């Protein structure tokens, strides 16, 4: 899909999430001298010990199509998840006017991947001009902190190991 | 060929229900013409795999 | 239920899950909290769970129902059992085999 298009403009959006703390990340994951996490998407965790239902509504009144990228949280055992939220059992919902997404976060064991045992499915939804995005989660819920354009053209993508020149 | 005139509803609205298409209760035809002002007026469905019932 | 299949013609049955748009919703319309739909025939095994989540305004309302559907074979029977957020079909439809084809167009007929 973006591949097809050919673009990364990240325009960020107004995104409103209140009672849930926002840039989380890990020690694996470092950026420079201290940790880091993911530039384009938003790890969210609990607000202390309290994390409610998250509403956002993301109105499209441009004239392009827009694509965000979510990810649904996969923890290694129970203690990862009671540790990071506060519910022990999540669901991730997006939806649209014309299309309805919903990925159950899945607990189990990953093998040992850079160091970490847990790893994070990615699912898009692509939001129409005139459509209304709602992202409700009660837990394992990544935020995107912006969209993409989706562009016409004749573009593509290719694998190869030839220098350029 | 029997052409069929999906004016109100489209196919898939047909097939659920919708109270927009009454008229055509057991008819049979041989290619459904869907129009593009099609819009549905009752409780809001969602397709999974759009292509495949409706093929 | 059981819906046997003693005919010479395949069957289609339409059934949907209903997904409501809060907890609310499925109190009021359920008294299972949390409902699974399983439709199964002695070929195939297909079973849905209905998403409790928030929907758009669509049609002054902000709820939604996925559409599932299972072709029953001549000689199969289809046993349909649920605890909540089940729709029930009415009938079928006969699969019949011909030359038929679905067309989007805007022209009108003459």
């Amino acid at each position: 899909l973006v591949a097809s298009s050919g673009t990364l403009e990240f325009i960020t959006e107004g995104f409103t999430w209140t009672g849930v703390t926002q840039n989380g990340g890990s020690n694996a994951c470092k950026r420079g001298p201290g940790s880091g996490f993911f530039s384009r998407l938003n790890w969210l965790t609990k607000s202390g010990s309290t994390y409610p239902v998250l509403n956002v509504t993301m109105p499209n009144n441009d004239n392009f199509d827009k694509l965000y990228i979510w990810g649904v949280h996969h923890p290694s055992t129970n203690q990862e998840q009671t540790s990071l939220y506060v519910q022990a059992s999540g669901r991730v919902t997006v939806s649209t006017r014309r299309s309805q997404q919903t990925i159950i976060p899945n607990i189990g064991s990953r093998p040992w991947v850079r160091g970490l045992s847990s790893r994070i499915s990615i699912y898009w939804t692509i939001v129409k001009p005139g459509d209304v995005l709602v992202i409700n989660s009660n837990g394992n819920l990544i935020a995107p902190r912006g969209y993409f354009k989706m562009r016409t053209g004749k573009s593509s993508i290719m694998r190869s190991d030839a220098p350029i020149d | 060929h029997r052409i069929l005139d999906g004016i109100d509803c489209t196919l898939i609205d047909a097939l659920l229900g919708d109270p927009h298409c009454d008229v055509f209760q057991n008819e049979t035809w041989d290619l459904f013409v869907e129009r593009s002002k099609a819009f549905s007026n009752c409780y809001p469905y969602d397709v999974p795999d759009y292509a495949s019932l409706r093929s």
